[PDB]
């Protein structure tokens, strides 16, 4: 509903009076179906996802992490619609100092260079992003906030229900006497992620 | 400050240097690590405690899997957190109010149960020896005069009463789940109050329980004897919330 | 030949159509900082004679800084629209390139567009990325960075009491910030940009339910009694989001519960600490 | 007791009158239960709160004023001190929040005035000499607050209390201002600028310090530029407030655009949200008297003296 | 002072409020004294273009 | 099995401060606010009972407490420790009583009281209660105000405010409060007070007022203080 | 070498061994007298009109140093500013004071 439809079905949101959604970031426990909707959401939606494992965007030339998220944003503010997905920001996610080596002077600029381009001046339009992340306690402040981040998505560890609804998704495909003993593998099955 | 530590004041319980108790945050976490959620609603004629019973294993005598305890045969208890502790302090509790009986010759009132209760816990987050118990625990029972009551006692030494409550995992949830529905002025009947606190679990968690994964403790006006109910009842409560 | 007033600054002037848009409206419940913009360029940057003969000295760069969504980008949108000088926007992010110049060539640059323009603002969103202090000449990437800061420093004070330029530069982090930046001289005022409370919020509030429709029945007042002490920029989240949930369902206009998912979409930050501390 | 009031409040809350019901009213003062009457006489008040302003819905608030002596003696055989304050601001505040007898209210207020002493917490009878000081200016008596203030100046002031010192310069001030004395007046205005911003504001009191303002900067003829800020912003309080004053401050913001010669904006004052909410005798005369101006006729000004005079032979 | 028979001073102290008007009389007598007026504090800027960072303040 | 710890927690530092004493003082100045006034003919204690949601029902907990029919308490700080300090109060003040059958003097209980909280500044094992003390009395025609902090030291006040913002609540003390005051408008300025720090709309049970003239101790009602709250 | 900071309680030991800060000088607050005389230096710099008792102004001071004072006149030329009024009256002055006593009240 955030990023499919304020595209497809926007044209009547203003009819609400609420500017399409800003971003989404995953946040949750290493396992709990993030990358695996990157995946779903590029493969169904299909327009322009450019994803970032926002690592590799990293080199080591002054501002060569500034060039390569100008011509993320620039590439796609031109050809937007498209969907940005970095997987694991807590690179460029950082979070500040006071401070550190050198180099995480680089990253900063770079984290911010997004910050600026994802609100400052010039406004996204029709290009939207989704944040990824595991371990949400390290990311900057100026960056969660709305304007950048706007509301975020928690993927906790499958219910009961959740990993029997799961269960029989990844199990689904094995060769099994009348014997699938479901209700006490999930039951014994407790605090296990999807992996 | 905004986090600092200085000397031990991360190991045992005495202050940091922005006057915190870092060892009684830290039982507050340790509730959490039984996975556990329990909810607790005062009506107006009754109270009710409702509680997730997770047995994992078919190997266990499911009857033996009990968060609920018989405090006295009017006062009702559900522990959340570490499980031994909670015995502890059920021992604890029984011993409070047989002596309360014997000494003062009326039964004992849950406000002075669990103010009891707290009293003690608050001496473990005071002397350095001993570590606090990673448990909270849930009091319901009838009063004299003040009608149904429902209190609540913590690790570091708070109790309070309440029109309603949850601990452990899901507490927060349940807290908002639950401070909607008062809002909403019903006339809170036994069943109301049971469906509340049910659904309430089984939102939080996103369930639909079998009658077998909780079990409900309950006190009445008209029967104030804390009665635990059957496996029967709790699902002849459940086939009637899939009606409306 | 003097090649005459060009180069990167990096863009030139805006423009025209591409104004920050923003108007003033959207920009309510900031009358001290807002007044204070307004005293510290708006008003200097025209009324020059005031400044001179009411022995005022005007400011010649300003700083604004505070939370992150206190709405400092806002107030430069806002300028840019209702404005009549030159906004250069140039990001303090671009000036570190791949090149062992280039950051001083676009400030002489800014700063040379900027004489060349007239009475222009200059704004540097996130000065951060340019003064941060804690330099270290030697990693061959701070030092492009220090002249950077130099470069800003040298063209920063090296004008003229007349060369009607302000200076606006935007941090939420104003701490990592070379005091060499704050003196009288580069960056005078200070502004500071809270995390808006109760009234503010009201203004923020009916701002932001100003430009949908709603229910005239409800009252964001109960909302703004709380305290969670939201700031401008969040207050938006919610908004926006009961509208997701208003138009999840179809329905023009939003519910209590529009607003009570987003209060409690929003806020987020539910439990925080514990109830024995006091 | 309680058998009549709700009933009688249900009673009430449907329809008729006060009238009516102050035969309950009355009555639940009169009754019924002889409680003492505690709660009663609470919610016999909340009649003498609705039978007051029916009390106004007919003039017997000179009945309850008399009775508020009695009240008094009422509440004091039942209503404890606090209860009271209460009670007894509800009475004193409502009434003069009515249009009657000066007297009724100068000899009311002042019998509560001198009762807070009597009883002694000089925390009302600071806040009712505001009114007693604000009464004696409408009134007509002025050396009459003259007085009064200049002994309540520091009767906040030991307390440092902040939102009434302003209010009695503020108020005080126009005091003065009346008396022919632009000065002084002028002075008082100044000296609660400066206190008024050692303080919060905060909303109409601000208003009221921004007009005034305004009004002294129109006073003297000082430039209607700078009285206009004044009533510009003092318009726009009362205008996203109460809006009773909102609807005074609007034709002094014309008064200047008349005088600075823009029928413009003028034409710009007028816009229906902005105020058009108020459309009547005081947007249409500033508008005949602007654009009567544009046409730099004198025949259609003398008109515009003629028929619009009814609010503008009120003014000082 | 030599004539007097004193070691003559190097080091001095202000302590006060903080904005009372301590850095002039640092200055103004520096001004007024004709002598290079030094303001070493700890910034990175400053050392780059003084000392080409040596490793300590000497 | 268990003995106690016998060795000091709280301990000189080199500078000759007792470090954990400051740090407990830190706790306090972290709690709720209170303020105390003693007014000639009475003494006022109010402090701010706010909770979390609507769930807590604040007919159950109060943080204005009577140790005997002529003294009263309140406090900043750690809630347990507040109630350790108030049994413990209340036991000696009747210890004292059961001696001399003679209410005990409201100075005395505070003397004994904090004698109880520097026990645990030099007792092994332990940490300071984490809490300041505001003692109201009635003893011999005069009214009486104390305040007893972790190091267990107490002092004599007019009037305090201790808690979150208890030096802005201090200073408008010392201007806008003074002698010859009735305790109806002590009760007054005590609320005003509260209300230079209370985050909400200060409802009649988001706080709690006790009151203390030669009528004996007692805490306001609910009712009553909406009444004082309707100004 | 001036090392001059502020509540020399701060400083360390070692930069105390009575010889070693040869001549310990301390400020003083800045008083009426001290504020006047520094009040009627920054007033100085601004345009100034008559009738203007720059004494009262120190008076209503209670706290302020050789900053604050500053902060004062500025605000009250630009309050003037503000008033589009070249000169600056007394009236502007006695503004300031509470402008900057809301500073100095503030943070
Ligand atoms: N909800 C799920 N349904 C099916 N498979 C899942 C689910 N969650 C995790 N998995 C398994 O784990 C992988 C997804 O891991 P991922 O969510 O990317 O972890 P992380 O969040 O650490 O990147 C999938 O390839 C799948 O095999
Ligand atoms: N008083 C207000 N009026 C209008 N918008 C506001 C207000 N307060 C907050 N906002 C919103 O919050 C956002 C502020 O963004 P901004 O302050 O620029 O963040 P940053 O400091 O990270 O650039 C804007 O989108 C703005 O719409
Ligand atoms: N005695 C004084 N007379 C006039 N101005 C003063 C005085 N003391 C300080 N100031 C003002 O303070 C500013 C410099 O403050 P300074 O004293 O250097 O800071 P610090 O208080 O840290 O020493 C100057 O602009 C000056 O106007």
């Amino acid at each position: 509903e955030v990023i499919e439809l304020p595209l497809t079905n926007p044209e009547l949101f203003q009819r609400v009076g609420i500017i399409p959604p800003k971003g989404c970031l995953l946040y949750g426990p290493p396992g709990t179906g993030k990358t695996l909707l990157a995946r779903a959401v590029a493969s169904q939606l299909d327009c322009n996802f450019l994803k970032v494992v926002s690592s590799s965007i990293v080199d080591k030339y002054i501002g060569e992490s500034a060039r390569l998220i100008r011509e993320m944003f620039n590439y796609a503010r031109d050809h937007q619609p498209c969907i940005i997905f970095m997987d694991e920001i807590d690179a460029i996610g950082g979070r500040r100092f006071s401070e550190g080596t050198s180099a995480d002077r680089e990253i900063q600029r770079t984290l911010m260079e997004l910050l600026n381009q994802m609100d400052g001046f010039d406004t996204l339009h029709r290009v939207k992003m989704i944040m990824a992340t595991n371990r949400p306690d390290t990311l900057d402040p100026a960056l969660l906030r709305p304007g950048r981040l706007d509301r975020k998505i928690h993927i906790d560890l499958p219910n009961e229900q959740a990993r029997l609804d799961i269960l029989k998704i990844h199990a689904g495909p094995i060769t099994k006497h009348g014997e699938i003993d479901y209700e006490a593998i999930v039951k014994l099955s407790d605090g296990f992620n999807g992996a | 400050s905004r986090g600092s530590s200085a000397g031990f004041d991360r190991h045992i319980t005495i202050f940091s240097p922005e006057g915190r108790l870092y060892q009684v945050e830290y039982a507050f976490k340790a509730i959490n690590q039984g996975g556990l959620t329990s909810v607790a609603v005062r009506g107006k004629d009754c109270a009710v405690i409702v509680t997730q019973k997770k047995v994992p294993d078919k190997l266990l005598d499911s009857s033996t899997v009990t968060h609920l305890f018989k405090i006295t045969e009017n006062i009702g208890c559900v522990m959340t957190g570490m499980t031994a502790d909670s015995r502890s302090q059920v021992q604890r509790a029984r011993y409070e109010a047989a002596n309360w009986k014997y000494k003062y010759g009326y039964e004992i009132p849950v406000d002075m149960l669990c103010k009891r209760i707290a009293d003690i816990s608050q001496v473990y987050t005071q002397n350095a020896e001993m570590r606090p118990l990673g448990c909270c625990m849930i009091l319901i029972g009838i009063d004299e005069e003040q009608g149904p009551q429902v209190y609540k006692c913590d690790p570091a030494g708070y109790y309070c009463g309440f029109k309603a409550t949850a601990a452990g995992v899901k507490q927060t949830e349940s807290t908002s789940f639950l401070e909607k529905k008062v809002k909403k002025k019903f006339d809170w009947t036994f069943e109301q109050t049971v469906e509340t606190a049910i659904t309430c679990l089984s939102t939080v968690l996103s369930i639909d329980f079998k009658p077998s994964e909780i079990e409900v403790g309950v006190v009445t006006v008209e029967n104030p004897k804390f009665r635990i109910l059957t496996e029967a009842e709790i699902d002849a409560h459940l086939v009637a919330l899939a009606e409306r | 030949d003097v090649l005459p007033p060009e180069a990167d600054s990096s863009i030139m002037m805006l423009t025209s159509d591409q104004k920050p848009d923003v108007m003033y409206a959207d920009i309510g419940g900031m009358d001290i900082q807002k007044q204070e913009v307004r005293e510290a360029v708006e008003l200097p940057l025209t009324h020059f004679e005031l400044y001179k003969q009411i022995g005022i000295d005007p400011p010649r760069g300003v700083l604004m800084y505070g939370p992150p969504g206190c709405g400092k980008t806002m107030l430069a949108k806002a300028v840019a629209h209702h404005t009549t000088a030159a906004f250069i926007r140039v990001v303090g992010s671009e000036f570190v390139q791949k090149y062992l110049g280039e950051g001083p060539r676009m400030v002489r640059d800014v700063f040379r567009l900027a004489k060349e323009n007239a009475p222009a603002i200059i704004f540097i969103d996130e000065i951060d990325a340019i003064a941060t202090k804690r330099f270290d000449a030697q990693t061959g990437a701070d030092r492009e960075v220090q002249r950077i800061l130099l470069e800003l420093l040298n063209q920063m004070d090296g004008f003229d009491q007349n060369v009607n330029v302000k200076v606006i530069m935007a941090t939420n982090r104003a701490d990592t910030l070379d005091p060499a930046l704050l003196r009288p001289g580069r960056l005078d005022r200070k502004i500071e940009f809270p995390l808006p409370d109760r009234r503010q919020k009201r203004l923020i509030f009916s701002t932001i339910t100003s430009k949908m429709n709603l229910s005239e029945e409800v009252d964001l007042e109960d909302y703004v009694a709380r305290p969670d002490k939201i700031s401008g920029a969040d207050i938006n989240s919610i908004c926006q989001e009961s509208g997701m949930l208003a138009v999840r369902e179809n329905r023009y206009i939003v519910l209590a519960k529009d607003f009570e998912k987003a209060y409690k979409t929003v806020i987020k930050k539910d439990e925080q600490e514990h109830e024995f501390y006091k | 007791a309680a058998a009549a009031v709700v009933e009688f409040q249900r009673a009430q809350s449907l329809l008729s009158t006060d009238r009516e019901a102050s035969i309950d009213i009355l009555h639940s003062i009169v009754k019924r239960d002889i409680q003492e009457n505690d709660e009663e006489a609470v919610q016999v008040k909340e009649q003498s709160i609705l039978e007051l302003g029916s009390l106004l819905a007919k003039t017997g608030q000179a009945a309850e004023l008399g009775g508020l002596l009695k009240y008094v003696r009422p509440f004091l055989n039942s209503i404890s001190k606090a209860k009271a304050a209460r009670l007894v601001r509800s009475l004193l505040d409502l009434f003069l929040d009515m249009e009657a007898a000066t007297g009724q209210e100068v000899e009311l207020c002042l019998e509560c005035i001198e009762w807070a002493k009597s009883e002694k917490r000089t925390f009302l009878r600071q806040a009712l000499e505001a009114r007693l000081v604000s009464l004696y200016f409408d009134t007509k008596r002025y050396q009459e607050a003259l007085h009064l203030g200049s002994q309540l100046l520091r009767e906040l002031k030991k307390m440092d209390d902040k939102a009434l010192l302003v209010e009695v310069q503020l108020l005080e001030s126009k005091t003065y201002h009346a008396l022919s004395n632009l000065p002084k007046a002028r002075a008082a205005l100044t000296s609660a600028r400066t206190t008024a911003n050692a303080i919060y504001c905060p909303p109409k009191l601000q208003a009221t310090l921004d007009m005034q303002s305004g009004i002294i900067h129109a006073a003297e003829e000082k430039d209607w530029k700078t009285a206009y800020s004044y009533f510009y912003e003092a318009f726009e309080g009362y205008d996203s407030i109460d809006s009773p004053k909102a609807i005074t401050s609007l034709k002094y913001m014309l008064l200047c655009k008349i005088m600075l010669n823009t029928p413009e904006d003028v034409q710009a004052l007028v816009s229906g949200k902005l105020a058009l909410r108020y459309a009547g005798r005081q947007t249409e005369a500033l508008k005949c008297v602007a654009q009567a101006s544009k046409n730099r006729s004198l025949a259609d000004f003398e008109k515009a003296l003629t028929d619009y005079r009814a609010e503008l032979r009120d003014d000082p | 002072f030599e004539a007097l028979g004193i070691a003559q001073p190097k080091g001095v102290l202000l302590y006060g409020p903080p904005g009372t008007g301590k850095t002039l009389l640092a200055r103004a007598v520096a001004h007024h004294t004709d002598c290079t007026f030094i303001r070493v504090s700890g910034s990175e800027l400053v050392q780059k273009f003084i000392g080409e960072g040596a490793r300590m303040v000497r | 099995a268990e003995r106690g710890y016998s060795f000091s927690l709280t301990t000189f530092s080199p500078s000759g401060k007792l470090v954990q004493i400051e740090y407990a003082l830190a706790a306090v100045a972290g709690g709720a606010p209170s303020v105390g006034i003693k007014a000639a003919n009475g003494v006022v204690l109010a402090t701010e009972k706010k909770q979390k949601s609507i769930l807590y029902d604040e007919r159950s907990v109060h943080k204005v407490e009577p140790i005997t029919k002529h003294i009263g308490l309140v406090y900043s700080g750690m809630g347990p420790d507040y109630r350790v300090l108030v049994h413990r109060a209340r036991k000696l003040a009747q210890q004292y009583y059961l001696v001399y059958q003679e209410p005990i003097p409201t100075a005395q209980l505070v003397q004994r009281v904090a004698s109880v909280m520097q026990e645990y500044t030099q007792s092994g094992g332990v940490r300071p209660f984490g809490v300041s003390l505001l003692i109201c009395g009635w003893n011999e025609g005069r009214p009486y105000l104390f305040q007893s902090d972790p190091s267990g030291a107490y002092f004599a006040w007019k009037a305090t405010a201790m808690g979150k913002n208890y030096v802005n609540g201090k200073t408008f003390l010392e201007k806008r409060y003074n002698e010859d005051l009735e305790l109806e408008d002590a009760i007054h300025t005590a609320i005003l007070t509260l209300k230079e720090s209370f985050e909400g709309q200060m409802t009649e049970d988001n706080i709690e007022v006790g009151i203390c003239n030669e009528a004996g101790f007692r805490r306001l009602t609910p009712t009553e203080v909406k009444d004082y709250l309707a100004a | 070498v001036i090392m001059a900071t502020n509540r020399i309680d701060i400083l360390d030991s070692a930069l105390l061994r009575p010889g070693r800060i040869d001549r310990k000088i301390e400020f003083p607050p800045p008083n009426e007298e001290a504020r006047l005389d520094i009040l009627k230096i920054h007033s100085r710099k601004m345009n100034l009109t008559r009738g203007i008792n720059l004494r009262k102004i120190a008076e209503l001071m209670p706290g302020a140093s050789g900053a604050e004072v500053k902060g004062v006149c500025t605000e009250a030329g630009m309050y003037a500013l503000r008033e589009r009024r070249v000169h600056v009256t007394q009236e502007d002055f006695e503004m300031a004071v509470a402008k900057v006593m809301q500073k100095d009240s503030e943070k």
